[PDB]
């Protein structure tokens, strides 16, 4: 009871797991919204570049990159959910016998 | 009935003639029906596009550089071109085009209407004497001699290449004796076995251009200057070609827009201070944020402030008032189809209950123009019975503990 | 152009004595990044604490 | 996209990709709920001794509920630093100042179980351990 | 002192003035700080040239 952060390695593991889920969600989404296009304000050529033709090109590449990044984020979430399901079954077994 | 481009889910009977159609745009349920590509979707909690707050009270923050020196006196040749930089000054594109008839107008990597409307950090204009016939030879990037050895425009910077003819009525411009350009520029090495040509950079001075007189004496004239041992020795070879002077003087103008410099507004009381709401604009950066006095972080040497993100916050732009902006507020919507009970309940995630506005009153975003205070669930829900514990329970699990059985009729 | 005012009317420039060896001294002052010696602030904008 | 007429024309062509991403997220949330219920089902259906401040003589018991939110569990939740999930007042707290809805744009779903409900399940387990010993 | 293009970790005070900086190019120890983008890092094996 007196010591959790230093005495218990397992408590440090809880802190790491909580930090990892929060960091992955916060860092990934912010970076994608952070000017993915080489020269953009998160929207490509909204008014400054050659009217509709330049705007459509820059927006299209930015949208395609965002979609591929979203697919990678979704794949990571699916892997995390699968690992969680296996760990949950192990936790249920520990409660059933050891507890 | 008005026609607009729309994505319609189409259901075809045995005949194949269309019998049932779904409009994805109108109603949240119709968007759900388009998803799964099924007329009826299994009951579930489904997210809908968040309702962004409407922009209001837009704030806009925006000397008199004359273009007379460029059109006054003899224009220099393309190799001897002189570039004039105009900063923090009011400018009129219409006056320049009216003054000179424009045979060719082109802008690269930018829109001519857009540059005129948008304030620019810098406006560099280059004046040169150019023959009208060789429009192709002058280019932002080309293997032609005029770009290679005379005047070039930077490809990376948005640049406008304009060819214009001075009017006879205008007397401020003085016609040059003849159009002159250096066809070939090369420097002999000290050994003299190999001679290396030099390609002029855009807005770059050339040593060969200086040795050639402003007007070349003869077409294909040859000028030789012996390079000093300090610069590696050898000789400088310049070949200059002359184009016969036209009856009407023709001038080639290169327009370069700089937005690189952070703080400069070359612009052609809603817009002013007061307005603690979503829409805003500043000297050079326009963003949507709510401004409140904060007085917390910022050297104030630069009016714009960065949040360590690719898009800077830009707060504290006014020196007099320290205002820190925030991100635009968007309210998430979650709807349970409840197909078995055929009842739809709409919940707005977070944002308390009072903050949310009925029928998107304060929010521009909606599925379509026509949409669709009791307690306070995860979010306000349009249900007649707030609590009916142990009544026909069904595990909808719309937010957390509430099972929301509608066999409407939530929080059991 | 610009005017620097009247040019000097002095007949001859003043004699100069050059003693590089006397000037040379052992005074080492290495740039210390830790103390932010000789680093320009970003001119574009101010930055957050992180 | 922030939301523009030009964005909409490209988005409708790529709408199927957006729909498939949503389907995968909905499935992941549902499976996580199924896992939580399965663990709870094992804890449930077990007779529980009524909670006693002292279950046995000469035994210190931090596990006893202060009254929901058992002492040690509170310790754990306090040492750690979670600011990512805000519910009902979470958007209001961000305005006062994580910013899931303010920028980018995603919604963090509720756990679907109250902390008091989780404490009640631990309370049932604490009573069960002595009986099934 | 001559200047050359380089990436420097920058620490900003509440005033926003740069009290201290790290030169990643100077040495491997600075390079590990640059990799983490943190002025202080826990000791660990790090990538080297």
């Amino acid at each position: 009871q007196t010591g959790f952060t230093t005495t218990n390695e397992a408590f440090q593991k809880v802190q790491d797991a909580v930090n990892n889920n929060a960091q992955a969600l916060s860092k990934l989404a912010s970076e994608l919204s952070n000017t993915f296009g080489a020269i953009s304000a998160s929207i490509g050529d909204i008014i400054q570049r050659l009217d509709v033709l330049e705007q459509d090109a820059q927006i299209d590449r930015l949208i395609n990159g965002r979609l591929t990044t979203l697919n990678a984020f979704v794949a990571q979430q699916l892997v995390r959910s699968e690992s969680a399901a296996l760990s949950a079954q192990l936790a249920k077994d520990k409660v059933n016998e050891c507890v | 009935y008005k026609l607009q481009p729309l994505t319609f889910l189409l259901d075809f009977s045995v005949d194949g003639y269309i019998r049932r159609a779904i409009d994805c745009g109108f109603n949240d349920l119709s968007q759900l029906h388009c998803s799964y590509e099924s007329f009826d979707v299994e009951s579930g909690v489904y997210s809908v596009s968040s309702f962004e707050a409407k922009p209001s009270g837009s704030v806009v923050e925006q000397v008199e550089c004359d273009f007379s020196p460029l059109l006054s006196g003899t224009p220099p040749q393309v190799y001897n071109f002189k570039r004039l930089v105009f900063t923090n000054c009011n400018y009129n594109l219409t006056k320049l085009l009216s003054l000179f008839s424009v045979n060719d107008f082109t802008c690269s990597q930018i829109s001519p209407a857009a540059i005129a409307s948008n304030c620019y950090s810098s406006l560099i204009l280059d004046y040169f004497s150019y023959p009208l016939s060789m429009k192709s030879d002058l280019s932002v990037s080309s293997a032609g001699p005029i770009s290679q050895f005379n005047y070039k425009q930077s490809f990376s910077n948005p640049t406008c290449l304009i060819l214009a003819t001075v009017p006879h009525n205008l007397t401020t411009i003085t016609k040059p004796l003849k159009y002159s350009y250096i066809n070939k520029c090369s420097r002999l090495l000290s050994d003299d076995r190999t001679e290396v040509p030099q390609l002029v950079n855009a807005n770059q001075y050339s040593p060969c251009v200086s040795i050639v007189p402003s007007t070349v004496w003869e077409d294909g004239d040859y000028y030789r200057k012996q390079l000093s041992p300090l610069e590696g020795g050898g000789w400088l070879v310049a070949s200059g070609s002359t184009v016969a002077m036209t009856e009407q003087l023709q001038m080639g103008f290169g327009i370069t827009v700089q937005y690189g410099t952070d703080t400069n507004s070359v612009c052609p009381k809603i817009a002013s201070q007061l307005g603690n709401c979503v829409e805003y604009s500043l000297y050079g950066v326009s963003g949507r944020g709510v401004f409140q006095n904060c007085t917390a972080v910022g050297v104030r040497q630069q009016r714009f402030v960065y949040d360590a993100y690719q898009n800077l916050v830009g707060y504290y732009s006014d020196d007099g008032n320290y205002y820190c902006l925030r991100a635009c507020v968007s309210v998430p919507v979650s709807v349970i189809y409840d197909k078995e009970t055929k009842t739809h309940a709409t919940l707005f995630g977070s944002v308390a209950c009072e903050h949310i506005s009925s029928t998107m009153s304060q929010y521009s975003r909606s599925t379509r123009s026509m949409l669709k205070p009791v307690g306070c669930v995860l979010g306000l829900v349009n249900s007649s019975l707030f609590v009916e514990d142990c009544k026909l329970p069904l595990g909808q699990s719309l937010c957390a503990l509430p099972d929301t059985p509608s066999t409407m009729r939530l929080a059991s | 152009y610009v005017d620097v005012g009247p040019d000097s009317v002095k007949s001859a420039c003043i004699e100069v004595d050059i003693q590089q060896t006397f000037f040379d001294k052992t005074w080492p002052r290495p740039i210390d990044v830790s103390k932010a010696d000789g680093i320009i602030y970003p001119q574009g904008r101010t930055y957050s604490n992180i | 996209c922030n939301g523009f007429q030009k964005c909409e024309q490209l988005l409708r062509e790529y709408g199927q990709f957006c729909s498939k991403i949503n389907q995968a997220l909905h499935g992941a949330n549902l499976r996580q709920d199924d896992s939580v219920r399965n663990l709870f089902a094992s804890v449930k259906s077990s007779q529980s001794s009524p909670i006693i401040p002292g279950f046995g003589g000469d035994f210190n018991l931090t596990l006893l509920e202060p009254v929901a939110r058992s002492a040690i569990e509170d310790l754990l939740f306090d040492k750690v630093t979670i600011a990512d999930p805000g519910y009902m007042q979470g958007y209001d707290d961000c305005m006062q100042q994580i910013c899931a809805q303010y920028v980018a744009g995603y919604k963090v779903l509720p756990p679907l179980m109250d902390v008091n409900m989780e404490a009640a399940y631990t309370s049932s387990l604490l009573g069960s351990i002595a009986g099934v010993g």
